[PDB]
DNA sequence: CCGATCCCCTGGAGAATCCCGGTGCCGAGGCCGCTCAATTGGTCGTAGACAGCTCTAGCACCGCTTAAACGCACGTACGCGCTGTCCCCCGCGTTTTAACCGCCAAGGGGATTACTCCCTAGTCTCCAGGCACGTGTCAGATATATACATCCTGTTCCAGTG
DNA sequence: CACTGGAACAGGATGTATATATCTGACACGTGCCTGGAGACTAGGGAGTAATCCCCTTGGCGGTTAAAACGCGGGGGACAGCGCGTACGTGCGTTTAAGCGGTGCTAGAGCTGTCTACGACCAATTGAGCGGCCTCGGCACCGGGATTCTCCAGGGGATCGG
């Protein structure tokens, strides 16, 4: 049974930041909890936000709001400028 | 050891005017969101009716853009050195503009 | 009617609720206290 | 506060621009203070600025003085968190390659 | 020569008559300007409801009071009975704050 | 604007600092007490004050409200009865 | 006869005591015992505390019986 | 038409496409916007780079090719925002920062 | 001089209604002027000869502590 | 035929229809089963009822009929399991419990 | 517009329990915050549980572990019984 | 029945750990004050991860239940999973 | 022979320097049965279990000593002492 | 065998606090209308409980090696009274200042209603992205020798006293 | 001229960082395939927009005190120095059991097929609960005794010197 993970991805990201270094089997495991642990903690901000505002739907300002609450200081502003960013290529094509 | 070099002022020119006035950079002072130098009069007079960079209208503060402006002394003194007898000019300018409303 | 107190077994009044003796607050129907102020 | 124009500055005038084709001459001692870098005590590459002091350091450098310890400015003693504390200067690394090239 | 007591019972009176009372102890208004000031940097020309003042006005105070007996847990353990920014320190320090 | 407030932190008076101080169960206070109270009350209240303006700013309103001090209060893990 | 005396410690002691002793009796021999001062004990049976010049027959008290020690700082 | 990924579309590396489908799969709201996924893969992308290039800073401090835990505590501990945002999170096998009380050592 | 006569004029000084405090003594070696840094041994084996030999008598303290007072 | 609520079947003063309503529209689930907003209101209702009966007690130990959030700090950090349960929540008006540190005192 | 409560359940326990005492505004909305913040930990633990074990549904067996989970010893233990006799006074009724 | 198992913390055991944690004089009972301290510690933690698995209809725990178990309780631990 | 404390700073470099366990595992292992044991008869432990359960009790109690000696040395002493634990353990919350 | 110096005991003046009875006021509790959501009754689809089978990982046991734990002797340095000095909070009286309360007035924006349109859920077809599996090679742990930094004690020199 | 101590220095033992050889198991890459993601297309409801009402927030004015601020005298607690003796670190020799590698067995985790009962969705209906109104009694505030708790002066009592 196929149990899927962000190894790939992980992988792909440190290939572009340092072109010749390699991580092991723990450290993987460590980042893919990382991830994870990130992912529920801003899904579960936005979704009471959602339910807070009395709405229905999760957009990319409720996503904007839960990463400004959770991340400190310069993570959220430099966060915060990669989304909108991201969002703009995507929705500009 | 560097040797001494005789280059074009007009070659260097494109990097040491403030945007808001034209001229050369007399009391720099820099937004640090963006890093953008200008005029400190330049700069705190556009601060007064906008809160977006005058190149790139990046917000410099949510509310008090005057919280995030320094002085670019070191930018300051490379342009009084590029520029020639721009300081004694400037200088001069001073003493004359005082001599007149003591 | 008068109740006993869980800690002291002492035979206290209705009408009060702190025991005499042991001064300690009278507890709930299911759940009745427990050790409390451990120094005697 | 600390901001308000004094008299002079409520309506100083703009300083005119030198249109004329003359050459500057210019000694490799003349901008060293401006141009050489506290930490490797040479020429700057890949400028870093920080945002709190606007002190100018190679990305390197500083962030080789960052990792060993001591979170400060190396010249002002004013403590700067990470890499987010500092920016790219492109207006310096311009200058820089047109003096120096 | 008039009345005077000791130091320590007019301290130990004042102890038992706050901690059986349980109205606030900081004044309104200035509080009110406080949150005002430090509301400013974020937005401008915000409004406040009266209830969202007093509910910052409860939690600051029972934080002040957790953060004094605390306080006062560290400097008899240090072996005084004077309360010092020492004390406050390290509780903040161990609690994880700072 | 309406003012530039300033010097408002001094609000809380040295009698306020030391009948808290009561409260809490002390008998005898320094002289530095006070400054380093005030310097912890204006973090954490800094901290509350931030994370209430970003819920009202979502909300798209202009007045904060005790219920997104509630929130806010909840979400930095300082549950509070009584308000909603 | 013996009887049994309970404190709040979880410690039970053990007392040789005749039906016609009296309290007083019986708070010297602890004295005596367990070096407690017969001024803080209260003494605990059938939910009523024992008087001090009483003896343990009036109370019906029989062998082998546990009393209750409760401790108040005078 | 030739297909064409949405996580090529928005320029990232991290899948669009399995973001959305958990966040319409865990129960967080009835209706999920199709803005939303993108946002946060950039932000957990952004993420995960940060940390990635300070442990591997470390591993090269320390004269090895390989990220290792205790290179991704000393990464993670060395950074007082990383440090405050995983303030509760414990490491396996990643030790302690080398820190020792002034006053012990030896005048 | 060697310490004996001066500490005779420190204990003379005062010679109030109990004797004289160590950190008192050491007080007024220091205002007179000595280096008591670097002669705590000396003037513990000078208190110690002078304990001795009878001319002053310890009030309260034992050794080196308490109160001296002239014989 | 004459409708009987549920609560009055299950012998509960808590409205588990309302309570059903909540969990269905809560986004907790995709769905929910029958005894689950019986059980959950059974545990609401024991629990009102022990804050309660320890709030009533504490009121009239003061010679008063009203119970308030002076009385409701008192019962609740007087009870060790309610206070574990409630420790880092805070009471409005509710005080503090009346101690003194031995040392403190003369003696 | 309705604004629901659960003041008037409150007073009937209130009632059941202590015949001759009253209640005030404040301590009401005090109880009322706590029985929301009871309900909404309860079901978010049951949740979790039931996104763990693959499941899609929330049973009585889910509320159970979530209550032996939450309340500590004996308030945990006297819940579950008075939630077990009343699903099974429902049930046979 | 198993017993005298906490005997096995040694007293080199708890000294390597306050080692690793920067302290250079123990005095002669901190060895019993941390053998209660993790006996309680890991009553609390075994007592949630017991309960998850009981409700999971097994007979095994597993480390998916401890990890749940340290996440209810606070103490997040990465490397295992999840 | 060295003086008091070399070994000591000697000793806290070396376990500060490293990363593995400090416990013994068979011992750990024994204990963490036995202390299940009492809430369900006959069950059974992942290696992996044992392991995760051994490294969140080791970073516990490095945390808890290292505020034990910041405690301690608060006290004016260099010695640890049980009240120094207890008072740690009030202040976190955990008592 | 009396001065006088410190130590323990008691009474009474004085301030704080509890207990009782009066008085007034506002909010707690009970009643009336209505309206919207909880009940009852039916149908339909699939979630999961049950039974079967497979294989894997947990438990139990053996013997050997050697690293770690235990017990003991010995010295030393650190914790714990004990004393003494001095300075800095505490209690209190007099001046001053701004918080509270009551009252008014303006208007800003929070809350509600009606309309509409375009954004996302749902369904089907199609295909390539990623996952399990296999395999080769070098990153790294271990073993061994060596040079440098720390630490400790014995001796030596220069400055005090008798 | 003959004692002491306190600062200074040098060699030996110890530990740790540095330089090579090795051999090996885990990492990185290639392959087949199948399930999940992407492309088209329809429908209906949630959210954006415009208009309106009136609730509540902001701002200003005057008195009345209650609290805050300032200065003074003094006692008690913080801090520094000193001595003692006991617990703790260090090193050695002996005993214990943990770690390794291997075998054998089987209880139980995990996957698959089926089928039935349970929960969602929809209509008609009616009664519980929310909003508004009002009124009377518990509680807040007042004043006067009565009671408890501090604090200091006067007084016996043991003791050194004379
Ligand atoms: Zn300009
Ligand atoms: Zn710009
Ligand atoms: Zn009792
Ligand atoms: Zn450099
Ligand atoms: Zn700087």
């Amino acid at each position: 049974t196929r149990k899927e993970s962000y190894a790939i991805y992980v992988y792909k990201v440190l290939k572009q930041v340092h072109p010749d270094t390699g991580i092991s089997s723990k450290a993987m495991s460590i980042m893919n909890s990382f991830v994870n642990d990130v992912f529920e903690r801003i899904a579960g901000e936005a979704s009471r936000l959602a339910h807070y505002n009395k709405r229905s739907t999760i957009t990319s300002r409720e996503i904007q709001t839960a990463v400004r609450l959770l991340l400190p200081g310069e993570l959220a502003k430099h966060a915060v400028s990669e989304g909108t960013k991201a969002v703009t290529k995507y929705t500009s094509a | 050891m560097h040797r001494t070099t005789r280059i074009k002022i007009t070659e260097l020119n494109p990097h040491l005017m403030c945007v808001l006035c034209g001229g050369y950079f007399i009391d720099a002072t820099t937004i640090i969101e963006c890093l953008h130098s200008f005029c400190k009069t330049c700069i705190v007079r556009y601060l007064e009716t906008s809160k977006y960079c005058p190149i790139c209208d990046v917000q410099v503060h949510k509310t008090r853009p005057l919280l995030n402006i320094r002085s670019d002394k070191t930018l300051q003194d490379i342009v009084y050195k590029l520029v020639p007898g721009l300081f004694k000019n400037e200088m001069k300018r001073r003493r004359d503009f005082y001599a007149a409303h003591p | 009617g008068f109740w006993d107190c869980s800690v002291c077994t002492f035979r206290n009044s209705a009408e009060a609720f702190k025991c005499s003796i042991c001064d300690v607050r009278k507890g709930t129907s299911t759940r009745k206290p427990r050790i409390n102020s451990q120094l005697v | 506060k600390t901001w308000e124009l004094s008299l002079y500055e409520l309506q100083r005038t703009p300083q005119e621009a030198i249109t004329d084709g003359l050459e500057i001459v210019v000694s490799p001692r003349s901008l060293h203070s401006e141009l050489m870098c506290p930490i490797c005590l040479d020429m700057l590459k890949n400028t870093m600025t920080t945002k709190e002091c606007l002190h100018r350091f190679c990305a390197d450098c500083i962030i080789t003085a960052l990792r060993s310890g001591n979170k400060e400015c190396p010249t002002c003693r004013k403590k700067l968190v990470s890499k987010r504390s500092l920016r790219p200067d492109p207006n310096f690394d311009a200058l820089i390659s047109k003096i120096y090239p | 020569k008039p009345h005077r007591y000791r130091p320590g019972t007019v301290a130990l009176r004042e102890i038992r008559r706050y901690q059986k009372s349980t109205e606030l102890l900081i004044r309104k208004l200035p509080f009110q300007r406080l949150v005002r000031e430090i509301a400013q940097d974020f937005k401008t020309d915000l409004r406040f409801q009266s209830s969202a003042v007093m509910a910052l006005q409860e939690a600051s105070e029972a934080y002040l009071v957790a953060l004094f007996e605390d306080t006062n847990l560290c400097a008899i353990h240090a072996k005084r009975v004077t309360i010092m920014p020492k004390d406050i320190q390290l509780a903040r320090r161990i609690r994880g704050e700072r | 604007h309406r003012k530039v407030l300033r010097d408002n932190i001094q609000g809380i008076t040295k009698p306020a600092i030391r009948r808290l101080a009561r409260r809490g169960g002390v008998k005898r206070i320094s002289g530095l007490i006070y400054e380093e109270t005030r310097g912890v009350l204006k973090v954490f209240l800094e901290n509350v004050i931030r994370d209430a303006v970003t819920y009202t700013e979502h909300a798209k309103r202009k007045t904060v409200t005790a219920m997104d001090v509630v929130y806010a209060l909840k979400r930095q893990g300082r549950t509070l009865y009584g308000f909603g | 006869m013996q009887i049994f005396v309970k404190t709040l410690t979880g410690k039970t002691i053990t007392l040789e005591v005749e039906p016609s002793d009296t309290i007083e009796n019986v708070k010297a021999k602890i004295q005596d015992k367990e070096g407690i001062p017969p001024d803080q004990q209260r003494l605990i049976f059938a939910g009523k505390q024992l008087e001090d010049g009483r003896t343990l027959s009036d109370y019906n008290i029989q062998k082998e019986s546990t009393l209750h020690l409760v401790l108040r700082l005078r | 038409a030739k297909a064409k990924t949405r996580s090529s579309r928005a320029g990232l590396q991290f899948p669009v496409g399995r973001v959305h489908r958990l966040l319409r799969k865990g129960n967080y709201a009835e209706r999920v916007g199709a803005g939303a996924p993108v946002y946060l893969a950039a932000v957990l992308e952004y993420l995960t780079a940060e940390i990635l290039e300070l442990a591997g800073n470390a591993a090269r401090d320390n004269k090895k090719t390989r990220i290792i835990p205790r290179h991704l505590q000393l990464a993670v501990r060395n950074d007082e925002e990383l440090n405050k945002l995983l303030g509760r999170v414990t490491i396996a096998q990643g030790g302690v920062l080398p820190n020792i009380q002034s006053v012990l050592l030896p005048c | 001089p060697p310490v004996s006569e001066l500490i005779t004029k420190a204990v003379a000084a005062s010679k109030e209604r109990s004797g004289v405090s160590l950190a008192a003594l050491k007080k007024a070696l220091a205002a007179a002027g000595y280096d008591v840094e670097k002669n705590n041994s000396r003037i513990k084996l000078g208190l110690k000869s002078l304990v001795s030999k009878g001319t002053l008598v310890q009030t309260k303290g034992t050794g080196a502590s308490g109160s001296f007072k002239l014989n």
